[PDB]
């Protein structure tokens, strides 16, 4: 058993580096499009 | 058998729960809503962002800067936010529309800091240059330039009974500023190391603030030296106080202490670590906020993170 | 008593510094109006919400051929979402760099 | 070009101190098969070019 190029783990995994009881979340596609409002006003 | 040595109260530890990892760049300064719905936050990807607080998703990204944003605060009393940055620019991001509708300008450097009145409806922002200015909301126009340091001015507080305005500068010094006549009431010489944060309490008076040198603590009227904190040493980036007294001194090197105001003891020093990408040295705080329940703590680090802690449920931690 | 040039001593009647948005949006009732932040718990109604949020996710063909199987697709399989920050080394900047480059 | 080449000089480096990334007998696997393949074709190999080659 080698590693390919393509993978080839460098780092450890956010789950080993701060323990399974803490949670990790990769949010980098955003909900909720430009169009809808925060506030949402009184209509 | 120290000075003030029994009378610390116990308060509990805090631990990590989730860590956010969404920017790509430096995130950089946190605010939070005044209905405790969802947070927002700057960085150096030129990107504004709005989280949910609860679950931690991203609801949106909204952008437009031009270069990196410095400071986001969001309005108590309208209901829209405020964003800062080096772009020399300050906007007002509506919320109703997710767009930019006053765009100030005036600012002859980069841009720092920015905080809203609690009750009447201006802006006072904090710059490279040498100043801090007020703008007024609604017209957009410059009331004062507050020129009195001599070097950048880090950060900039303000509240509703006098003395208005704090702006602590990279020239070593605090002043205190009338916002009526504009001149500085009260200049603070201390901090060999330049103070890059202040923060009030906000039940009673007693403000305090940060540096390298010494975390030091003050009294609003006059200025009084009331106390200095102990030796967190490095170069210290943000000061959060709660309403029952915790308070939370956020470092470039990745440490963060806790402490409580009341004495002055250093209750926790924890220091995080970094998510798998970066490399060691690159762990350090930029922003930390409370939530509005003051439940959750939540940073914004170099590490493009958001890390967000909560209390912890016993008791055998007890103080020395 | 003679102040900088926006005040009296410019008739630079600039273009950006035109009375637009003048009036002020206060945050209606609907909304968490200040009013509404007085009394407002903040805790329970958190730690109730983050409750309800954390329960939402939940032959005789081929057999002159040299390599007969190479058994496994991946090794494991290929389920990852990881974020590696060192930005030549994110799978961003790989499937950048190997969409546009060939 | 800068994010090519140090792309590049990155996974040449890891090809030297990562080993060869073909095994052992999934190289001798496809001399195998290629020296049975130009037997059958009775391919004479190609010889060095003189100096007074004709062509």
């Amino acid at each position: 058993e080698v590693v390919l190029h393509e993978d080839k783990k460098y780092y450890p995994t956010a789950e080993e580096v701060y323990g399974p009881e803490v949670e990790t979340i990769v949010q980098e596609e955003d909900t909720q499009p430009l169009t809808e409002p925060i506030i949402k006003p009184v209509k | 058998k120290a000075p003030t040595m029994p009378k610390p109260q116990w308060h509990p530890p805090w631990k990590l729960y989730r860590v956010i990892s969404g920017h790509l760049g430096w995130v950089r300064c946190i605010a939070v809503e005044p209905g405790n719905q969802w947070f927002v936050t700057g960085s150096a990807d030129r990107t504004i962002k709005i989280w949910d607080l609860a679950s931690g998703k991203l609801k949106l990204s909204l952008t437009g800067h031009i270069s990196t944003v410095r400071g986001v605060i969001v309005s108590t009393r309208s209901p829209y936010l405020f964003s800062c940055g080096e772009d020399k620019q300050v906007k007002c991001w509506d919320l109703e529309y997710n767009k930019v509708i006053r765009h100030y300008h005036g600012h002859l450097s980069a841009v720092y800091g920015l905080d809203l009145h609690p009750t009447i409806d201006v802006l006072v922002t904090c710059s490279r240059d040498s100043t801090a200015r007020i703008w007024d909301v609604r017209t957009k126009a410059s009331v004062h330039t507050l020129s009195g340091h001599t070097n950048a001015v880090a950060t900039v507080r303000c509240q509703a009974a006098e003395p208005q305005i704090i702006t602590g500068s990279h020239d070593t010094t605090i002043r205190l500023w009338d916002l009526v006549a504009g001149k500085t009431r009260v200049t603070l010489t201390n901090h060999k190391k330049s103070v890059r944060a202040v923060v009030l309490h906000p039940r009673h008076y007693t403000f305090a603030s940060g540096s390298p040198d010494n975390i030091k603590q003050w009294k609003f009227p006059d200025g009084s030296f009331i106390q200095n904190l102990s030796g967190h040493n490095a170069i210290i980036n943000t000061l959060t106080v709660n309403s029952d007294g915790v308070l939370v001194s956020g470092a470039d090197n990745g440490t963060m202490h806790l402490w409580d105001w009341r004495t002055g003891y250093n209750f926790q020093r924890v220091h995080a670590a970094v998510q798998p990408g970066s490399l060691d040295s690159e762990s350090g705080i930029f922003a930390c906020a409370f939530d509005q329940s003051e439940s959750r703590l939540l940073t914004a680090e170099a590490d493009k993170t958001i890390k967000v802690y909560r209390e912890d449920d016993t008791a055998t931690e007890e103080t020395h | 008593k003679g102040e900088g040039d926006l005040s009296q001593l410019s008739k630079q009647y600039s273009s950006r510094d035109l009375p637009s948005h003048t009036k002020i949006k206060y945050r209606q009732t609907t909304q968490d109006a200040p009013e509404e932040v007085r009394n407002r718990d903040f805790r329970r109604e958190l730690e109730e919400r983050e409750r309800a949020a954390a329960r939402e996710k939940n032959r005789r063909w081929d057999d002159d051929v040299v390599f007969k199987n190479c058994a496994k697709g991946v090794d494991d399989q290929k389920k990852d979402k990881r974020f590696v920050n060192d930005t030549l080394r994110s799978e961003f900047h790989k499937k950048f760099m190997e969409k546009y480059i060939k | 070009t800068r994010l090519y080449l140090k792309a590049e000089q990155e996974r040449q480096h890891n090809y030297l101190k990562d080993g060869p990334y073909i095994t052992a007998e999934e190289a001798v696997a496809v001399y195998t098969t290629t020296v049975h393949w130009l037997e059958s074709r009775r391919f004479s190999p190609i010889p060095f070019p003189p100096l007074s080659y004709k062509h």
